[PDB]
């Protein structure tokens, strides 16, 4: 996997930010629903 | 001057812009500066100035630049410092 | 002397806009008399357009005129004072871009390429510029460079107050 | 090189907009006309290749490519080869005359540097180095060594490369510690604040990157907003309330560029908006920052989620430190978001443990934890010696 990344924790995971933004819409949109 | 007291009788000139410009380029060298600086012009500004008075310019250009919030120093400060040291060269 | 008043009456008319474009000629027409007359009066007129308040344009527009109509004549001379106002216009316009770039010219101009007394003034403005920029040491710098070199000169009691 | 490498990056990142694609190679498509960029623009057209970088007159032309601007012509090369050879031939005998006349020391190295810088324009990662070496071979000035910095910086950062350059950056700055007197430390810390910004900087040169400005920038290796942007965000996303609200609270630096680029609008902007201790406002501001900041810029994208959830987490520290007793409901519910989903990644901070947060799903309530005598102080103690003890075991592991 490449050479030198920022390394650990580990790569953790991904597909969150947008998933969040999706909900950052939705949550807020839900809060807009609110 | 009778030799054995001073054997080799030697006289130190000139100096001039060039001496100072170098002396300037020496003193301004130490201080962090701003590129595009022409020291000859600065020393061309220099008249009736000397190698220790050259320090004055670099101090004043530094005085300027440190007052410019600059550990660098532009060229203008020096030529400004010249006249300002040319002040004290001519003043008192 | 009318175009002073009548100018403000021109302004009162908006014939300021007449007189705007006449100021290029009032330049010439005071240049028809004298330059020191002109430079004194020319500014004053547009200054009087600043009073009886003007859009920044007719100021800038006609300021920019006499600034260049300095240049067009022979004049490099205190079109920067005009430009001080223009930068001040820019400062009123809050274009510190326009101010400072001009100011820095105004500086380099007033840096003994032009008047050290006006150099104090532009600092003060530039300070304000900086201060409106909230560039504070800068505002300070200029202001001190104003105020310190203000001790070198005399400044308008206004400026002193300022 | 700069825009090159970025408009490389930009389109090589093209995801959001065809313009992310478009705008990038747009210039490049002209910039390859500007400079004979092919030899890397060659591989640069293999760079974003096998995604949308798949449309080229030389490498690959594919429909799944949304970028056709990753196209060539051999004219580019002929032009290039001409340009190159022209450039080459020019300096050739010139440098050879610099050799012939024994002409200049750096002046010899001069047309070398010229020889080299072509490769920057060219996108040749080769002779320029050797040229630089043979420039540096002719280098009697740390200013020519400065040019090594430039060169190596133009080397790596033409690809936004990594270590050797950084290593060189060390090596080149290692020689004389001067740092271009006041400056090249800038370039050092600048590029260093980019080097280490691969992908990290995180605490490290983020400060440094924040620190000196604008005392250089490079053109071909960087703009000034660049560092400002970059310096901010990491140092921002990393450094302290205090620090930030000491520094990015604002700087005349900032005050200058604030919204000047809109190329921010967010970074500490929406973060001090966060640092205003918002809940919801900042919750978009993130991705609002993100896609406006992170995806946009080389490391800013490449690191990705390092940022994402920490400030997400972070505020909760505030939110905690406010409340011993906080209802997560009052948080997650009364903050008008997904309770659970918020809570989930928030719960994903339980194992990341940076929560002192003592938190409910059911009653939806948050509590704290505290260092006390444990701290890490009387806490960490265990391991620290242990590792030593290991090394001490290692110590005795020598014997003979």
């Amino acid at each position: 996997q490449t050479n030198i990344w920022e390394e650990n924790w580990d790569d953790v995971e991904v597909d969150d930010d947008f998933t969040n933004e999706l909900k950052a819409e939705l949550d807020r949109y839900k809060r807009e629903n609110q | 001057l009778r030799p054995g007291r001073i054997d080799r009788k030697i006289e130190f000139p000139p100096p001039s812009v060039a001496a100072r410009a170098e002396i300037l380029r020496i003193h301004s060298r130490k201080m962090n500066l701003t590129r595009g600086i022409n020291l000859r012009k600065v020393a061309e500004k220099m008249n009736g100035c000397s190698g220790a008075d050259v320090k004055g310019v670099c101090t004043e250009a530094g005085m300027y630049a440190l007052r410019e919030r600059r550990i660098h120093v532009t060229q203008e400060d020096f030529e400004l410092a010249v006249g300002k040291v040319m002040n004290k060269n001519q003043e008192t | 002397t009318s175009i002073l008043e009548l100018g403000q009456l021109y302004v009162t008319m908006g014939a300021k806009d007449k007189l705007r474009e006449f100021i290029p000629h009032s330049t010439e027409y005071m240049m028809q008399f004298a330059k020191s007359k002109t430079v004194k009066v020319l500014k004053t007129l547009i200054e009087k357009f600043e009073q009886v308040p003007d859009s920044l344009d007719d100021q800038i527009f006609v300021c920019e005129k006499s600034i260049e109509f300095a240049k067009r004549e022979k004049r490099v001379f205190l079109k920067h004072s005009l430009s001080i106002k223009l930068a001040t216009l820019h400062y009123q316009k809050k274009q510190y871009k326009d101010s400072l770039a001009l100011i820095n010219d105004l500086l380099r101009e007033f840096k003994k390429l032009d008047d050290k007394p006006s150099l104090v003034d532009v600092h003060l403005l530039e300070s304000k510029v900086y201060h409106k920029l909230r560039n504070l040491a800068k505002s300070k710098a200029s202001l001190t460079a104003a105020r310190t070199a203000a001790n070198s000169i005399y400044c308008p009691t206004q400026t002193v107050a300022e | 090189n700069y825009e090159v490498s970025e408009k490389a990056f930009l389109l090589t990142q093209s995801k959001v907009s065809i313009e992310q694609r478009k705008e990038a190679a747009e210039f490049v498509l002209a910039k390859i006309k500007e400079e004979e960029m092919a030899p890397y623009y060659k591989y640069l057209c293999e760079e974003y290749l096998v995604n949308n970088g798949q449309s080229d007159l030389e490498h690959d032309e594919k429909s799944d490519s949304l970028n056709e601007w990753i196209k060539f012509d051999q004219e580019l090369y002929n032009e290039l080869c001409k340009k190159n050879e022209s450039k080459i031939k020019e300096l050739n005998e010139k440098i050879q005359k610099l050799e012939e006349d024994d002409e200049g020391e750096l002046e010899q190295a001069q047309a070398w540097i010229n020889l080299g810088e072509y490769y920057a324009q060219i996108g040749d990662k080769d002779n320029a180095e050797k040229t630089l070496g043979k420039s540096l071979s002719k280098a009697i000035s740390t200013g020519a060594k400065i040019d090594v910095m430039l060169t190596i910086a133009r080397l790596g950062f033409f690809y936004n490369d990594q270590l050797y350059v950084k290593e060189k950056l060390e090596a080149v700055n290692s020689m004389i510690e001067k740092g271009g007197d006041w400056e090249r430390r800038n370039r050092y810390k600048t590029y260093y604040g980019i080097h280490c910004l691969a992908v990290r900087n995180f605490k490290e040169a983020a400060k440094l990157l924040v620190d000196s400005l604008a005392t250089f920038t490079s053109i071909e290796l960087t703009s000034y907003e660049s560092i400002a942007t970059y310096a901010s965000v990491t140092g921002l996303f990393t450094l302290e309330r205090t620090d930030l609200k000491s520094k990015v609270i604002d700087s005349p630096e900032l005050l200058s560029l604030i919204s000047t680029t809109a190329a921010l609008q967010s970074i500490s902007s929406l973060t001090i908006s966060l640092y205003a201790s918002d809940y919801a406002s900042y919750f978009p501001y993130l991705l609002e920052t993100y896609a406006n900041v992170l995806i946009p810029c080389k490391y800013l994208n490449r690191h990705a989620d390092f940022f994402v959830r920490e400030m997400r987490r972070k505020v909760y520290a505030q939110l905690l430190e406010s409340y011993k007793t906080l209802s997560l409901k009052s948080m997650a519910s009364a903050f008008g978001v997904s309770v659970a989903f918020l809570d989930n990644d928030l719960g994903k901070f339980i194992p990341n443990k940076q929560l002192n947060c003592v938190i409910d799903r059911v009653n939806g309530i948050v509590e704290t934890n505290r260092p006390d005598n444990k701290n890490a102080q009387y806490h960490l103690l265990v391991k620290q010696g242990d590792g030593l003890l290991t090394k001490l075991q290692k110590y005795g592991a020598a014997v003979r």
